[PDB]
């Protein structure tokens, strides 16, 4: 009885956890591209700009 | 934060170890990216690119364009595979529990005269003691399978 009571609680914790973890991976993901996107832009202007 | 409640939410079964060890480690990668890169767009030194480069015009038209909007490899949160899941996995193995350990001290609250307890009592509740005591006899095994090694036989010899 008490391993099928604990079960329910980390049944319903675990399937609440799984959405949670495919949107964070995507929030990420966005977070990083962007921030590489934008770091390369800088990068080749300022490398640019010194051999200038 | 459930760290020690995490390693054995599962049951007796090892299978779900290689879902869990995948979960924990891209949660894991994912929060690490996001503190290791800058949390702001570029800096983007205009003011000395601009009369530094060669060409005219060139370092200015560059950081107008960059500094508006551009793509990025990002999603959309229409493919929920993961939240389709979530409902159906609550509704076989969290709302199995409200049926099965529901169910599951009435020993005790049935209380106990096994001092007085009739052998046609048993006979009333167990029709199988009936039936194994008569096909017993049929075959003609008069011994008692067990019964010596717990209870003494008090023969004499």
């Amino acid at each position: 009885r008490i391993d099928s009571v604990s079960q329910l609680q980390n049944v319903a914790e675990t399937t609440k956890v799984l959405f949670d973890v495919s949107k964070e991976t995507v929030e990420l993901e966005s977070e990083a591209f962007e921030l590489k996107q934008k770091v390369e832009l800088a990068h080749e202007a300022k490398a640019v700009l010194d051999s200038w | 934060l459930d760290w020690a409640k995490v390693i054995s939410s599962l049951r007796i079964t090892g299978s779900t170890a290689t879902q869990l060890s995948s979960f924990k480690k891209r949660n894991d990668e994912a929060r690490r990216q996001l503190l290791e890169l800058q949390s702001q767009p570029t800096e983007v030194d205009f003011s000395h690119y601009r009369s530094v480069l060669k060409n005219t015009s060139v370092i200015d038209k560059i950081e107008s364009y960059v500094k508006q909007y551009k793509p990025v490899k990002i999603d959309a949160s229409k493919q929920l595979q993961v939240i389709e899941s979530f409902e159906k996995h609550a509704m076989t193995n969290a709302k199995e529990t409200e049926s099965l350990v529901s169910k599951e001290l009435d020993n005790i609250q049935s209380a106990r005269p096994f001092d007085e307890l009739t052998v046609d009592d048993l006979t009333k509740i167990k029709p199988e003691i009936d039936a194994k005591v008569e096909e017993m006899v049929k075959k003609g095994k008069w011994d008692v399978p067990g019964y010596k090694d717990r209870f003494g036989n008090l023969n004499v010899m």
